[PDB]
């Protein structure tokens, strides 16, 4: 599962930033410590529902124009090798299995017990919001759905409830080979006006900090370096320069493939020696 | 009057952009100053 780091900020970048610039009361505490007034003509252009600017987003050498009045943009910069393993082993699975997903489900008023759906086979378990089932529970799964007893549980038929569970896709059991790589990525904001500039990378400081919960980069992606560059020009060949604080993002993840193991032993027979 | 209307267009990572550049020649009696603006009504200029 070779992991595109660029692809990643951008999935969690778009709604995250989004949402922050829809309300007033957050960027309030993001920008605490600015002055009022850059504080409020920021507010004033972009924060809100009714904000007629907008932020954007993209990757570098576009081949259209982007908005220069404010705009996030991001190239994928270094990698590293960093750590290994003995033959290149990370993990053993005896189940096919792809991302970890967290669901919300309702309980379900069954004959001997109380079952959650969901809207994949649940495969691995990791955890229900809350509950240590004990044995007498006999929590179990079955196909897309996890059950448990409902005597001494009644009160819970309406039980409301966040599942982390894992998708499963074979039964085919097999090995993991790959390696970690410390990998560098770069982000600047853009602007013709430096105070925008400032206040532009403050919002993404706080973004990047809610990214370290998120459950990509807590199963992912870890270990966060942030570094800053100077503000500086970005272009002058125009009426007026492109001002940007370049910041620098990294990261350790997994290179990491599947191999598949078809020596399954079922037989064993003991022979005596002729003699 | 103007002369040597220029599109320079730079392809760059933020994107392309264009710096164009020309030479004018005014009439008498008129002071301009550093950062002023001319703005052609009659000609246009197609952009995609």
């Amino acid at each position: 599962a070779i992991t595109s780091v660029d692809s990643y900020l951008l999935s969690e970048i778009k709604p995250r930033l989004n949402t922050v610039l829809e309300n007033c009361y957050i960027i309030d505490e993001v920008l605490k410590d600015f002055d009022y007034q850059t504080r409020e003509s920021f507010k004033e252009a972009f924060c809100g529902k009714n904000a007629q600017h907008e932020v954007t987003v993209g990757f570098n050498f576009p081949k259209f124009k982007n908005n220069y009045e404010a705009h996030y943009l991001i190239q994928l910069g270094q990698g590293q090798e960093t750590k290994n393993s003995l033959g290149s082993i990370q993990s053993s699975y005896f189940e096919a299995t792809g991302d970890t997903l967290v669901e919300s489900s309702t309980a379900i008023r069954e004959d001997d017990k109380l079952v959650f759906t969901v809207s994949k086979p649940i495969g691995e378990l990791i955890k229900v919001e809350d509950i240590e089932f004990a044995k007498y529970d006999n929590l179990q799964v079955e196909g897309n759905k996890v059950s448990f007893k409902y005597q001494t549980n009644e009160d819970y038929e309406n039980y409301n409830a966040n599942i982390i569970f894992t998708e499963k896709k074979n039964d085919s059991k097999g090995l993991v080979k790959g390696f970690t790589v410390e990998e560098q990525v770069t982000v600047v904001g853009l602007s013709f006006n430096v105070d925008v500039a400032r206040c532009l990378d403050a919002v993404l400081k706080m973004i990047l900090i809610s990214m370290r919960d998120s459950i990509e980069e807590q199963q992912t992606f870890q270990l966060q370096n942030l570094s800053f560059g100077d503000i500086a020009p970005i272009i002058e060949d125009g009426d007026s320069m492109i001002f940007g604080r370049p910041t620098i993002i990294k990261y350790t993840s997994s290179l990491d493939l599947d191999y598949t193991i078809t020596q399954d032993i079922n037989k064993l027979t003991f022979k005596e020696r002729k003699d | 009057a103007i002369q040597s209307q220029e599109k320079g267009t730079n392809q760059l990572d933020i994107g392309i952009l264009d710096t164009g550049t020309a030479i004018g020649t005014t009439q008498l009696e008129k002071r301009i100053s550093y950062r002023d603006r001319f703005t052609v009504p009659e000609v246009l200029m197609p952009q995609q």
